[PDB]
């Protein structure tokens, strides 16, 4: 399920 | 929806470019409608591998062994294993740490009924346990006898009269066994239906191919958080380093069959480790590394894209380590996990701290911060499960501490020093403080998981101090004659 | 047999007049034709019981209670129990210690099974022990219904969920147990070939009067010297006064069935100690009584000749005492215990010395200087098993202690101390490293006993020799800049 | 047998 453990969709707006 | 703007922000500090250590900022805390205990823990250190708490043992030979190893992964968290022995010591401990905790188990000791019980004795002797049982000729795949446990070589006072093992064991008949192609639950319906302690598993050819015992139903009653894979196996770690002798330490532990490794370095960007994880990743494409260390994100970026699927943090930054007096080399070892965590965002690789961690507050700040887990040495050394024995200086029971870049590789430049730290005891009444206090910060700052924090972080919706140098010398305690300093 | 007298004999040293202690004078060594395992070192200290170790506890109130008594003695040890408090307390503890190994188990704990799991539940709480016997009524002399051990009640979620207790154990048909009037060699013969766990006994009429467990054989051959009575329990005895409620001190202990009484003093030779010993004897001939505090052979033969069977020498003498510096009593210890001894060994009256003890060469050489026993109580002061509890000062782990003639007891005066000592760690890593002590101190001497080391001293075959005040500075480390002292 | 249990035999011999 580690994925989505850290933050789970986040993941852009650089 | 209104939320008052004041506070900080991350990289509304990170950006300033101060040298930012732990106790340098703070974090702020939040609206929150729970409890404390109920926010888990449940974090990860590889793509795929998770673990409900982020306390993980440094490699280190103050610290690890099965000692810290089981006790670790036993309480849920995991160990890892430092490298400078022989390889057969560590495949000695590999096959002592992810033993005693099996599942549906494999090739136990069994043998054949023509021994005698001093085999049985030496058995124990180097293993431990006498749950042992028998079978005709003494391969797992043979055909099932009988059994022999504590209760029937307790006594012998005539102990080895050419005690041959068919007059004196358990017999057939009077063995309730299971039949094979069977999962768990009903084979733990048969064992408190049958409140023997052991349970075989046979087929309808009488074959031996499993067999359980009790105490693992007794380790999961008392150890409900428990760092256990899928196959009922205990985690289980080990350091590598990187020098090519090491391609036979690895094999010999990976078909004992430990399941992650780290390859540890001080600066771990290097040609060789490169050419060691395409060297590994064809061999062991299942098995899963973590790679380190690293500092900031140019070599994080080059390692990931290597091939590595998660990240050690952390240099020159322990409670040992000299190496930035020595090297020049390291950063401010919060920045660094604050950038190379989000720098990892972007892969989706963890992130695990190191050293530096005076305290619970410390892996609080670090957790909220970003970092994936925390691996720690110095206040989970001191416990009375790390290697080698206690002295004292002037009578205080202290324990020596000792890192690698150090003078003891067994000419040559020193990066760390050897020490020592007074005890603190079993981790059994220490890492549940560790846990209860860092639930403790993640509910007064607001958030029901560390999922939610480091979200609730990028986000931006927490926000950070930064404190000046004599703000923290209110921060701790002061203005008073004399105090006591303890924790729980 | 040329063999020069070189050296002093025992009398030829003692009559110098001189106070002599322990470290001021030392032993000789001898010839050698055995190792040290294979000595024997059983002592004894009345005229019936007998001790494998010849060590035991010294009944001072912060010092010993049950932790020291069922460790030490099951060490094949014997404790002493203090007189600090109300006799009924104390009743608790003695009572408390007469269990924890027991012959056939007269009067446990028993139940009817119109009880819950939680009734067993609470038990244990306050018990520790499960293995649970139940009968119709719940009273001892009762018709048998079944049998619970642990092994029945550690995974139910139901404690209380109609759990009445009759659909929930073994039914008796099943069960063996022994007839009445039975010796324990066929009843545990029966137990291991039954090898079921517990073995309970009822007469013809079904009636319970006792049972037996797997436990005896485990603390048999973990402790293989053990002190066990007649009937295999432990030894135990405790300390009295001499205000008139002493009588109520010592007739319910008396109901409990101690083994032996210390009458503790100041000093012995008193009309008081003389008319108590008589109102011992005429009520129990069968009990056992030591005394003291007598320290010359005027005090020796008027309490021997009443009738006392053992003997506590020493005042002025433990590492708590300054009844010198405030009462001006007592003299040397070391020159007490032989001339006392040498009075002593005219009747048979074996005697047990007290104080002054740093180490295992104070006893050793002290056994060897006419004692048969000795009672150290400063150098087992503040292990874990000890009452009180670890605390701290100075950055030390550190457990206080006292003398039981303080002015901290509850128009007078007073002559004990009270402080504080280091820890020492668990009892069964400690006395056995003493009884290692004493084993290669009489290798040295080269006896395979102890009692003709003491024989051996009154034939003054070996010598003795006089130290001085350079001999003793010597006699530790000297001449060194820092070091450490590790004695296990 | 406490008494062969301290010295055993000679026992006194002033
Ligand atoms: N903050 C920290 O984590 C910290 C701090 C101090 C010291 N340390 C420890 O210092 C230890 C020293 O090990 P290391 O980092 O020097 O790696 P290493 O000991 O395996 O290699 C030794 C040196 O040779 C070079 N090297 C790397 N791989 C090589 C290879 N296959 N063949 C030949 N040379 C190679 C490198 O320069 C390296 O410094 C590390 O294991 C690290 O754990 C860590
Ligand atoms: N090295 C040692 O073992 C040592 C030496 C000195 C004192 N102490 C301890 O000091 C403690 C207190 O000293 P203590 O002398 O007051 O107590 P105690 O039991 O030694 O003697 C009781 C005191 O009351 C008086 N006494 C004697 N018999 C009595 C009786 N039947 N009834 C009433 N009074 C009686 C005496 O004056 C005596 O001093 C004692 O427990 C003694 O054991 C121990
Ligand atoms: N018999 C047996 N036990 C094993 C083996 N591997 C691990 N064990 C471990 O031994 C541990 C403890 O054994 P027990 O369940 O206490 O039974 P035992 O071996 O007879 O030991 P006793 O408590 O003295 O009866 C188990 O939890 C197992 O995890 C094996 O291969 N054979
Ligand atoms: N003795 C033992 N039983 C386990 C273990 N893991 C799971 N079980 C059992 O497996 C059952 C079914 O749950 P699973 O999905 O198979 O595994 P699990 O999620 O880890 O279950 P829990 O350990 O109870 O949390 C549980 O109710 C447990 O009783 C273990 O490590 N040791
Ligand atoms: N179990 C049990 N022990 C008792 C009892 N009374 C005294 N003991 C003492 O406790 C010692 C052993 O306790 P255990 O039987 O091992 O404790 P337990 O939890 O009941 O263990 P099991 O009986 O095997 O289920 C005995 O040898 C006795 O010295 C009793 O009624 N039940
Ligand atoms: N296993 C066991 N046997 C005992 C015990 N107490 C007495 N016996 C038996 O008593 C029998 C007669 O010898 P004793 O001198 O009376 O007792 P014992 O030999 O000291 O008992 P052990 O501890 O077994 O050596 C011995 O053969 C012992 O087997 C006990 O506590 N445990
Ligand atoms: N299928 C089985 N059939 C019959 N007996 C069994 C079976 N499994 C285990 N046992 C019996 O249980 C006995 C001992 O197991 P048990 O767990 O109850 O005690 P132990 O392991 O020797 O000691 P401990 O319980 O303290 O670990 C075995 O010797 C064996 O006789
Ligand atoms: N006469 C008897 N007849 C039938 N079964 C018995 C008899 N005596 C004991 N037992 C059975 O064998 C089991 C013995 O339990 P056991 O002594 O192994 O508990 P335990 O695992 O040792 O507990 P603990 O670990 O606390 O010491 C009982 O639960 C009971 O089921
Ligand atoms: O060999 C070494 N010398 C000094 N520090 C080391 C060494 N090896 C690893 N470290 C790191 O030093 C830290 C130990 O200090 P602590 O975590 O603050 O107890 C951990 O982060 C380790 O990863
Ligand atoms: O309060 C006291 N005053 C004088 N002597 C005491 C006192 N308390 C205990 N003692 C003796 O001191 C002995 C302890 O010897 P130690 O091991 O040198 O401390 C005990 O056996 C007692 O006989």
């Amino acid at each position: 399920m580690a994925d989505y453990l850290i933050s789970g969709g986040t993941s852009y707006v650089p | 929806s209104y939320v008052p703007d004041d506070g900080l922000t991350a990289q509304q500090l990170f950006n300033c470019g101060d040298g930012l250590t732990y106790n340098d900022f703070l974090i702020l805390p939040g609206y929150i409608d729970f409890t404390a205990d109920q926010v888990d823990l449940t974090s990860a250190l590889t793509k795929k591998i998770t673990l409900k708490t982020p306390l993980v043992s440094s490699p280190m030979d103050t610290v690890t062994e099965a000692g810290m190893a089981i006790a670790m992964a036993l309480t849920g968290g995991i160990g890892f294993i430092h490298h400078n022995c022989t390889p057969e010591f560590q495949a000695n401990e590999v096959r002592k740490v992810k033993k005693y905790e099996q599942g549906f188990i494999t090739d136990p000791v069994v043998l054949s009924p023509k021994d005698r019980v001093r085999d049985v004795f030496e058995a124990k002797a180097r293993h431990g346990f006498c749950g042992i049982p028998i079978t005709d000729t003494g391969r797992m795949g043979s055909r099932l006898v009988g059994i022999i446990s504590s209760r029937d070589i307790d006594f012998l006072k005539e102990e080895e009269h050419d005690c041959f093992l068919e007059e004196i064991m358990t017999k057939r008949e009077d063995l309730v066994v299971a039949p094979a192609g069977i999962t768990l639950k009903e084979a733990n319906e048969i064992l408190q239906r049958s409140k023997k302690g052991k349970l075989p598993i046979v087929n309808e050819d009488d074959e031996l191919v499993a067999i359980i015992a009790r105490t693992d139903l007794k380790k999961n009653r008392d150890y409900p958080l428990a760092s256990k894979d899928a196959k009922k196996q205990l985690l289980c770690g080990a350091a590598i380093g990187t020098h090519e002798d090491d391609k036979y330490r690895l094999d010999l532990l990976a078909q004992a069959g430990v399941d992650v490794v780290v390859l540890d370095s001080s600066q771990g960007n290097s040609i060789f480790q490169i050419n060691m994880i395409k060297y590994i990743k064809d061999k062991y494409p299942n098995l899963q590394v973590i790679g380190g260390n690293v500092v900031t994100a140019a070599q994080a970026k080059n390692l990931i894209d290597a091939g590595v699927d998660a990240l050690r943090v952390g240099m020159g930054s322990g409670s040992i380590c000299i190496t930035q007096e020595v090297l020049a080399c390291g950063r401010p070892q919060a920045t660094a996990v604050y950038k190379v965590s989000e720098y990892a965002r972007r892969f989706g690789v963890p992130v695990i701290a190191d050293g530096g961690i005076q305290n619970v507050g410390h892996i609080a700040k670090a957790l909220a911060l970003g970092a994936s887990t925390v691996m720690m040495g110095s206040l989970l050394a001191a416990t009375t499960e790390a290697p080698g024995e206690y002295f004292f200086s002037d009578g205080i029971r202290l324990k020596k501490y000792r890192g690698m870049g150090s003078l003891d590789a067994m000419i040559k430049v020193a990066q760390g020093v050897s020490g020592a730290v007074q005890d603190k005891g079993s981790i059994h009444k220490f890492v549940p403080y560790l846990i209860a206090g860092i639930q403790h910060s993640c509910q007064d700052i607001g958030a029901k998981s560390l999922t939610q924090v480091r979200a609730m972080m990028y986000s931006g919706e927490l926000k950070f101090e930064k404190r000046t140098s004599s703000a923290q010398v209110e921060g701790g305690v002061h203005s008073l004659h004399s105090y006591e300093k303890r924790l729980f």
